């Protein structure tokens, strides 16, 4: 199929609050075809232990896959996630902003 | 309960 | 209410070396319970829902079975396929398969599905009757008459009418607590300004489940859709999902902008406005 390139949302499972615990989301979506490489960024450095769930897709038969950590927003550090697949020519990193 | 059916397709 | 089961499953060819990648994951409504990853090291099916662990050995060694099996179907056909399209041995491709059934709220059969894709284009599906094929292409087509010459269409409708309802119907009871229980969304607004005179007012639906739900914007008691942004529904991860819907507003004009949600698990629609 034509090459798509993936969605991408970064989110928090609960509404942020610096200090506390929470889990940082990355959500790829609506891609093809399937590889892909996603990493969760902490201050643009790789963070080591993140998990992902099994490949599924949609009705259209894109894929997705949401991978996620454990984090504690604060003021001062900056979450990411970084994506490549073949439809991009260099890692697209998208900012964590806990307002979206 | 997965589908026992599995035939090729070519 | 009504309910579902669907199984997805994903072979992609590893050109250079051994056998295709293959993932299969098993749903009911949007709830993940089974997983098989040809890369992971017990080669067993595994249990993904605390409800399916009940189940004994000889389910999952014969749920292990059959999609051991469709993978080495998928493998076969991933050559077959290559050969038929005059592609490369080179490039990697991919083989997926969306199944199951829907019932009523009386565990009564509503319809089965069987479809299938090559490198994300349809290929061959069985149709809403549960007798006929849909072919997209001339490769397909092929298929298609092998498949009605061995009586394919015809188990199909078998397993769609009969294990997979029965099956849905034990998981249903026996997952019960979490299966059968709607998880409305908790709703809240937030206000983000743009500049001194617009906001953004974002509507958040979160912690629900299943996954349906429908966010809307009014503005004086009519749907707005200009100016406004709808993500995604994303999962939390917990098993429930998120959705916000957003719209850029005069600053001072906020209360003229009302959220409407639905969802099953709402009686009633609900109405958000900033205070
Ligand atoms: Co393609
Ligand atoms: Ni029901
Ligand atoms: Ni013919």
């Amino acid at each position: 199929m034509i090459q798509r390139t993936p969605k991408i949302q970064v989110y928090s499972r609960h509404p942020a609050e610096n200090g506390k615990s929470n889990f940082l989301n990355c959500y790829v979506s609506g891609f093809h075809p399937s590889d892909i490489e996603v990493d969760l960024l902490k201050n643009g450095e790789r963070i080591e232990k993140v998990e992902h769930s099994d490949l599924s897709f949609s009705k259209d038969w894109s894929f997705y896959l949401l991978y996620y950590t454990e984090f504690t927003p604060t003021e001062k550090d900056e979450y990411a996630c970084r994506v490549n697949h073949v439809t991009l020519s260099q890692p697209k990193i998208v900012k964590w902003d806990r307002d979206m | 309960e997965t589908s026992p059916l599995t035939a090729e397709k070519l | 209410g009504s309910h579902s089961m669907r199984y997805f499953y994903t072979s992609v060819s590893r050109p250079g070396r051994g056998e295709p990648r293959f993932i299969a994951v098993g749903y009911v409504d949007d709830t993940q319970f089974v997983r098989f990853d040809s890369d992971a090291a017990s080669q067993r099916m595994e249990p993904r829902a605390p409800w399916i662990e009940q189940e004994g050995p000889e389910y999952w060694d014969r749920n292990t079975r059959n999609v051991k099996a469709q993978s080495q179907t998928d493998r076969v056909d991933l050559g077959t396929l290559r050969g038929y399209y005059n592609q490369s041995e080179a490039g990697s491709h991919t083989i997926q398969m969306m199944y199951g059934c829907d019932v009523g709220s009386d565990g009564r059969f509503l319809r089965g599905y069987r479809q299938d894709a090559y490198d994300g284009k349809d290929y061959i599906a069985l149709k809403e009757d549960l007798r006929s094929w849909t072919a997209a292409d001339m490769a397909a087509q092929t298929t298609k008459h092998k498949w009605e010459a061995a009586h394919v269409a015809e188990q199909w409708r078998a397993y769609l009418e009969g294990t997979c309802v029965e099956w849905l119907r034990r998981y249903l009871e026996n997952g019960k607590e979490t299966l059968q229980r709607t998880d409305a969304p908790k709703t809240h607004m937030t206000h983000h300004a743009v500049s001194d005179h617009e906001a953004t007012l974002r509507c958040w639906a979160l912690s629900f489940y299943p996954a349906e739900i429908t966010l809307t914007w009014q503005r004086d008691g009519e749907d707005q859709t200009q100016d406004t942004e709808l993500v995604e529904t994303r999962p939390a991860g917990d098993g429930t999902f998120q959705k916000w819907v957003a719209v850029v507003v005069p600053s001072g004009q906020e209360q003229r902008y009302t959220c409407h949600v639905q969802h099953e698990g709402l009686p009633k629609p609900l109405t958000l406005r900033w205070e």
